[PDB]
RNA sequence: UAUUAAUCUAGAGUGUGGUAGGGAGUUUUGGAAUUUCAUGUGGAGCGGUGAAAUGCGUAGAUAUAUGAAGGAACACCAGUGGCGAAGGCGAAAACUUAGGCCAUUACUGACGCUUAGGCUUGAAAGUGUGGGGAGCAAAUAGGAUUAGAUACCCUAGUAGUCCACACCGUAAACGAUAGAUACUAGCUGUCGGGGCGAUCCCCUCGGUAGUGAAGUUAACACAUUAAGUAUCUCGCCUGG
């Protein structure tokens, strides 16, 4: 399982934040990991691979907004590798 | 029926129970695609929602 | 109310084509005057089939044009229990310029009738005190005497 | 998730052995723990599944790991002295949190009120009777109020006439 | 009229609930249509899928009356 | 004053108040409401001091987080609506500026065009009145 | 409107709780039926056609009783059903995973649409590597048919139909309707979520169907899921 507790109390920004950037960027870089290891298990789920896309693509657009909008902004990233 | 007590009536059910038997071989006495055959089927249920109202 | 005031009235609804022209009107009357005055000299003279054809051509001017036959000009007002099961009149009306006035509850089309009467006809009783409210209506017209206008009393009648 | 392991003896045989062999392979279980032991009796088995009309069959409850079953699995498949393994976990179809449950009361007056014991009533099982009376999910209420209006307006009669008098 | 719906259980067990579903079967041994049983789209696959499983574990018999 | 079922801004003021107003106007409507912006209170503004239109509000809640604008439309006892026809010309893909002398004037000047130049929205007439031309949005008759 | 500066959250997702499915893949398990075989009886037919024939039979077949092997499809439920973006998805279970719906009283701050180029998936037939190959059967042979029949009919028999790996990327891959954004009379069924509650009906948000006014299209027809209303983007269209 994602476990999706510890991942809120990774990177909070707030005293009650569960969606903030980096609580998403948080759980998308989990669920990313989680699907590479699947995907890696068996290469046929092709819905799978389908779902890994959509992801690694919300994930890309949030931060290149992030990045656009605010300079500070992807300073989770030295502490959460990116890809 | 499968037992027999009446005079006659159990094989007038018994006609029910082969006509059934013949209808069900009806789809496996020959083969068809298996979208003709989902489409027949649909068309068989059209017919009995015709015949219960 | 037909036999009470001396107006026009329909007992079988329109075919067509019976108010869009005065012409067949005409012929129409012309018939029915012939018909009137030459079966009055004519009722066993000859054979039952013809004079049963008179009788029968009699009938059939009552069934469909009985009641037109006191008008020189085209009717100036008519009046509608319902304007679904007579779209081919009103619609004729709405071709013409005649004012219509016409009872409707819901399943009309409103445009089509210039003088709404939302009084439902489902009950026989409003039907009758509506009827009777406008005979009385157009009878002071004529100077013939009114019954139930200001009347302090509902018509009440166990249907037939 | 659950664990509603329904397992099988191999046909009909003792009892004592039967809890034996039963406590021996409840042994290759890993580490879950919360079950209970059971047993359903000497019961009669629909087809011959092997050879035997007639089996125990044993029902199992608990929840733990997920990967705590494949090799129960594996070992039920290969011997002979089980037979089925039939498995239940909480993939079925439910849903019940604290107040899902307590409606009986619905099928306790259809069994009492439905039976006539006067041969002058008669309540059938499908009849309507409009009790909706309180509770109707509001509509979302929102209020608020104007602060600049202007040029108000008032039209009551909207529908199709014509003036009097027809000369 | 559903006992199923009769109740609003939602949920049906293998255990002390056969008799329900031996109710429910014809004497051909086959799964009962929709006309008679009550059960409209999710007690019915329910009850399918328990008598399916009481298959699997010789409880009603496949053709074999 | 009271509106539930939450409204959407269809996509910008100019193009969801017009669609509105051709719906309106074919199914009679008598009121209709849209997301409150300094343009569409502009647009309300003009056409309802032009006479081609009934009473207008603007609300809010508390605040200017659900803040709407609703207006009603001239009619008569028959059943005609005061408008009759619309028509937009500048749309979110492109926007036409034109000078004075290029400015349009719609039926033969029985139809009022929108222009806003530098002060808000105003009538064709005024504009050439004072000699500025701009830009022009709808043509409304 | 283009830039920047900030703010707010009717968009957007996130979370909380409820929530539904033939959604997907990997791994085990079952029965029904067919064929072959072995054993029990069996003695002149069997099989097939509109009619017949080809074909099979005393080495004893079809008919059956029991059992085994074996691989192909997973009736019943199964339906104006459901699911997914599409192709497509229906035995049972174990593992992982996908997205959807509802109240949001929670969060961040417009982070949204579309998408050239690229990338992923993408029936069925076939190509290559290797197994397994019960039935089914193009080409192939025979017998009937026809004036002729290289066809419809029947009996034979491989490729193939199955699977593991890497290919093909074709279609009526159809709702012949690109998506999104809001808005515009109603009515009748079905299902999913919420509340009330013996069922049933009730309301609210939705999927999903049918009927049906304005309006539209040349007509047919379409009708709140539009071929209406207008907008944004991409692609496509210029006689045969």
């Amino acid at each position: 399982q994602i476990d999706k507790n510890g991942i809120i109390k990774s990177a909070q920004l707030h005293d009650k934040d569960v969606g903030s950037i980096q609580v998403q960027v948080s759980l998308l870089t989990s669920q990313i990991k989680q699907l590479t290891d699947h995907l890696l298990a068996n290469k046929k789920d092709f819905i799978s691979k389908r779902g890994l896309y959509a992801k690694v693509s919300k994930r890309k657009r949030l931060l290149k907004y992030l990045k656009h909008n605010d300079l500070e902004a992807y300073r989770n990233l030295v502490k959460t590798l990116n890809l | 029926e499968v037992k027999n007590d009446d005079l006659e009536l159990a094989l007038k059910k018994f006609k029910r129970v082969s006509l059934e038997i013949r209808r069900l071989a009806q789809r496996h006495e020959y083969h068809l695609r298996k979208g003709m055959r989902l489409r027949e089927k649909r068309k068989i249920a059209q017919k009995k929602r015709r015949k219960f109202r | 109310i037909a036999k009470r005031v001396d107006v026009a009235f329909i007992t079988q609804r329109w075919l067509g084509g019976t108010l869009t022209n005065f012409k067949t009107l005409s012929i129409s009357i012309n018939k029915l005057n012939k018909l009137v005055e030459k079966q009055a000299e004519n009722a066993a003279d000859l054979t039952k089939k013809e004079n049963l054809m008179l009788s029968r051509e009699i009938e059939r001017l009552e069934k469909f044009f009985g009641g037109v036959k006191s008008l020189k000009r085209l009717p100036n007002l008519l009046i509608v229990d319902d304007p679904v099961y007579e779209k081919n009149a009103v619609a004729e009306a709405n071709i013409l310029r005649i004012p219509v006035v016409a009872l409707c509850n819901t399943n009309t089309n409103p445009e089509l009738v210039d003088f709404i009467i939302p009084a439902n006809n489902h009950q026989p009783q409003s039907t009758c005190l509506l009827m009777n409210l406008l005979a009385d209506a157009v009878a002071e017209a004529k100077a013939m005497p009114t019954m139930f206008a200001y009347k302090p009393d509902e018509e009440i009648q166990i249907e037939i | 998730m659950q664990y509603n392991i329904i397992l099988l003896v191999d046909g009909s045989l003792s009892l004592e052995q039967a809890n034996q062999v039963n406590e021996k392979q409840q042994q290759t279980l890993t580490n879950v723990e919360g079950l209970q032991t059971e047993y359903l009796g000497l019961k009669e088995l629909a087809y011959p599944i092997k050879k035997q009309l007639s089996a125990h069959y044993y029902r199992w409850k608990f929840s733990g790991d997920n990967q705590s079953t494949k090799d129960f699995k594996r070992t039920a498949n290969i011997n002979k002295q089980v037979l089925r393994e039939l498995i239940i976990n909480l993939e079925r179809e439910y849903g019940y949190l604290a107040s899902i449950n307590p409606k009986k009361q619905q099928l306790a007056l259809q069994k009492r009120a439905k039976y006539d014991e006067i041969i002058a009533r008669e309540n059938n099982p499908e009849n309507p009777d409009v009790p909706v009376t309180s509770g109707l999910a509001s509509t979302q209420p929102r209020l608020s109020r104007t602060e600049k209006a202007q040029k108000p307006k008032e039209e009551l009669w909207d529908v199709v006439q014509k003036m009097g008098n027809f000369d | 009229y559903c006992r199923f719906c009769a109740i609003g259980q939602l949920r049906i067990d293998l255990i002390d609930d056969l008799e329900a579903l031996k109710r429910f079967l014809s004497p051909y041994a086959k799964i009962n249509p929709r006309r008679i049983t009550g059960n409209c789209q999710m007690h019915q696959r329910h009850v399918a899928k328990a008598l399916k499983r009481a298959r699997y574990l010789a409880l009603v018999p496949f053709v074999k009356d | 004053i009271t509106t539930t079922k939450p409204i959407k801004a269809h996509f910008d003021p100019v193009a969801d108040l017009l669609t509105k107003i051709n719906n309106a106007r074919k199914a009679k409507l008598m009121t209709v409401t849209t997301i409150a912006s300094k343009l569409k209170i502009a647009i309300l503004e003009i056409l309802v001091k032009e006479g081609y239109l009934a009473n207008f509000q603007v609300l809010e809640n508390k605040s200017k987080t659900k803040r709407i604008v609703t207006f009603n439309l001239k009619y008569t006892q028959r059943r005609i609506p005061s408008i009759n026809g619309v028509k937009q010309i500048s749309k979110p893909g492109l926007r036409i500026y034109r000078p004075f002398e290029k400015l349009p004037l719609v039926l033969n000047g029985l139809g009022i065009a929108i222009i806003s130049t530098s002060d808000g929205v105003m009538t064709d007439k005024v504009a050439r009145l004072k000699k500025i031309g701009g830009e022009i949005l709808a043509y409304v008759w």
